[PDB]
């Protein structure tokens, strides 16, 4: 709205690697991410092809098509919330403690639904999980909510 | 041990010695919506996650930002100057210094 | 340039400066190379050098000719640093394929065809990637070892 | 196939080799098509389903028949990975006909004891077998039904065991039609017991 936010502007300079003000279609999942939403890939993927866009071939950008969409991406931050997301983590190891076992929750976030890497597995849990094996995830998805 | 992961009911089914047990299909029919249900919270706990990745990537990408051109050019004097009558006496007698 | 880099250039000044009195002429450039066992050294060798500085050769005109050529030179402490940053589990010399797509990918210095250079008289584990070290030796101080 | 040494002779008729499990378990199979039906002169044979009726199907045979049977005339099949099962209960589709023909698949191959839950199914080969063969015998001594493939020896020795382990008698009980050939596995059950515990 302006709120004009012309930083989102300036940040879509800073993605474009050819300087000529246009992003390519499959970048555009990570910035709206790098400009503080949280769609899935898979709702990514939806919009796209809802508007008889193809991520497979050749693409560009213009800024007059990710204005709007990083503003009908914008409406859907309402489901981050955090009171389920440590909910989750609770139901998935017992005892009255906020510990998952290293190789539960790597597993789980490279297989389960939107296939994460292993190597961005293993940097989301660099530092949060010492070597007893077991992640904290109270702290963990505070820090993972820091971002 | 498998069915440790999953964002699935671990009530409808059940264990024993020759074989699990399944349900649907009534439970199979609450699953399903709590499948659904946990797109929506995992997929927006899936974005945030891969946000947040590759925000640190930026951290990183930047940090490094000169070590490289330090690499960068340094790599390239050497290969210049290896060639150069002046450097390799410098070079042989380097040594006799203290 | 570090002061004990400057330090070394001093010294290294003053063995090419047999008169002792600030500035090497072409009869020092002659006759450190004949204590070094060039008894065949043309003149045209002493008149390249002289030609590459657009006065005579005191300290000053030494240290900016150096500068010059060596405007990304690099101690091997600090290239040992960045190898050590690329390797951080420590001892191990890091993979050829991993490096040639890391020089390449992050930068336009680290393109293939320089990547070739690189391991051409920078040997197999030089070039490769997976030794480490001797080249950060042959980077500060040049030719095999 | 690395296991089975101690019956060798008799594995065969026991369990089959690992790959002609492999090449029948792997392979393609179409659920949303093949199906069991009803079938007037033959109880039930297997077709695959060409269209339907509403309420009302049409199948075409296995050995080619076209039939347009009711909703319920029509039976699911089991995918392939369910093959010739130990435990006909560990199917996923607990029907009539599935049953039949778990019996009638591992039949044709020789195999006589397929399990149905705790039962212990034995069918009468009416030709001669290796199965009550000496090797067997201590085979099956000291094996959980988990461990070794279905069998009789399995149930007694597994009684005999349960027997010591949770210090209860225990029973077997033998059931079938006049020709079924009970005495034969009665007695077979008998010598069972005891030469592994004389």
């Amino acid at each position: 709205s302006k709120a004009a936010a012309d930083d989102f502007k300036e940040a879509f300079l800073l993605f474009d690697r050819t300087g000529d003000a246009k992003i390519t279609a499959s970048q555009v999942g990570d910035i709206a991410r790098a400009l503080g939403q949280n769609p899935t890939n898979a709702e990514i993927n939806k919009i796209l092809g809802n508007p008889s866009k193809e991520e497979m071939n050749a693409a560009a950008i213009t800024f007059e098509e990710f204005l709007p969409m990083l503003q009908a991406a914008a409406n859907n931050k309402d489901q981050g919330t955090f009171e389920d997301f440590v909910e989750g983590l609770r139901v998935f190891d017992k005892e009255g403690n906020g510990t998952v076992m290293g190789a539960e929750l790597r597993h789980v976030l490279a297989t389960l639904g939107e296939k994460m890497t292993e190597e961005e597995v293993e940097e989301l849990m660099k530092g949060q999980e010492d070597s007893n094996g077991c992640i904290n995830y109270e702290a963990f998805v505070k820090h993972i909510m820091s971002v | 041990k498998l069915l440790g992961g999953g964002d699935v009911d671990h009530t409808q089914y059940a264990f024993g010695h020759t074989k699990v047990f399944f349900k649907a299909g009534l439970l199979g029919l609450l699953e399903e919506m709590r499948d659904d249900k946990l797109a929506e919270i995992i997929t927006a706990t899936q974005a945030r996650c891969r946000g947040f990745l590759m925000r640190v990537e930026y951290r990183a990408m930047v940090e490094r930002r000169e070590s490289i051109f330090c690499i960068q050019y340094n790599v390239r004097s050497f290969m210049n100057v290896k060639h150069w009558p002046w450097m390799k006496l410098f070079f042989k007698i380097k040594p006799l210094l203290k | 340039f570090d002061e004990t880099e400057i330090e070394d250039f001093k010294e290294a000044f003053t063995v090419i400066d047999q008169n002792a009195d600030g500035i090497i002429d072409k009869d020092d450039l002659r006759e450190t190379f004949a204590a070094m066992g060039r008894l065949n050294v043309k003149n045209e060798e002493l008149d390249a050098m002289i030609k590459e500085a657009s006065g005579p050769i005191n300290f000053t005109v030494f240290l900016t000719m150096f500068g010059e050529k060596l405007k990304g030179a690099d101690p091997e402490d600090v290239i040992m640093g960045a190898f050590k940053v690329l390797d951080p589990d420590g001892k191990g010399s890091i993979k050829k394929s991993f490096l040639e797509e890391l020089l390449t990918t992050g930068g336009g210095r680290f393109t293939p065809e320089e990547i070739k250079n690189m391991w051409a008289a920078f040997p197999p584990d030089v070039a490769g990637n997976v030794d480490y070290k001797n080249i950060c030796y042959v980077i500060t101080h040049g030719e095999d070892a | 196939d690395a296991e089975m040494a101690a019956f060798g002779e008799a594995a065969p008729y026991l369990r089959k080799s690992e790959k002609e499990r492999i090449e029948a378990q792997n392979k393609p199979f179409d659920a949303k098509s093949s199906v069991f039906v009803v079938h007037p002169k033959q109880s039930f044979v297997k077709g695959t389903i060409q269209s339907k009726e509403g309420g009302k199907v049409t199948v075409k045979t296995e050995g080619g028949e076209t039939l347009t049977v009711k909703e319920d005339q029509v039976f699911s099949m089991n995918p392939p990975k369910y093959d010739k099962i130990e435990d006909m209960a560990m199917m996923t589709h607990l029907h009539e006909p599935a049953v039949l023909y778990n019996l009638k698949e591992r039949y044709a191959a020789w195999m006589i004891y397929t399990y149905s839950g705790l039962f212990c199914v034995t069918v009468n080969p009416y030709k001669w077998l290796p199965v009550y063969n000496p090797k067997v015998v201590l085979a099956y001594r000291g094996k959980k039904r988990q461990e070794a493939p279905p069998h009789i020896f399995s149930i007694s020795d597994n009684a005999y065991q349960f027997m010591l382990t949770d210090r209860e008698n225990q029973s077997i009980l033998i059931t079938g039609e006049s020709g079924a050939g009970k005495t034969v596995n009665t007695k077979r059950v008998i010598q069972y017991f005891a030469t592994i515990a004389a």
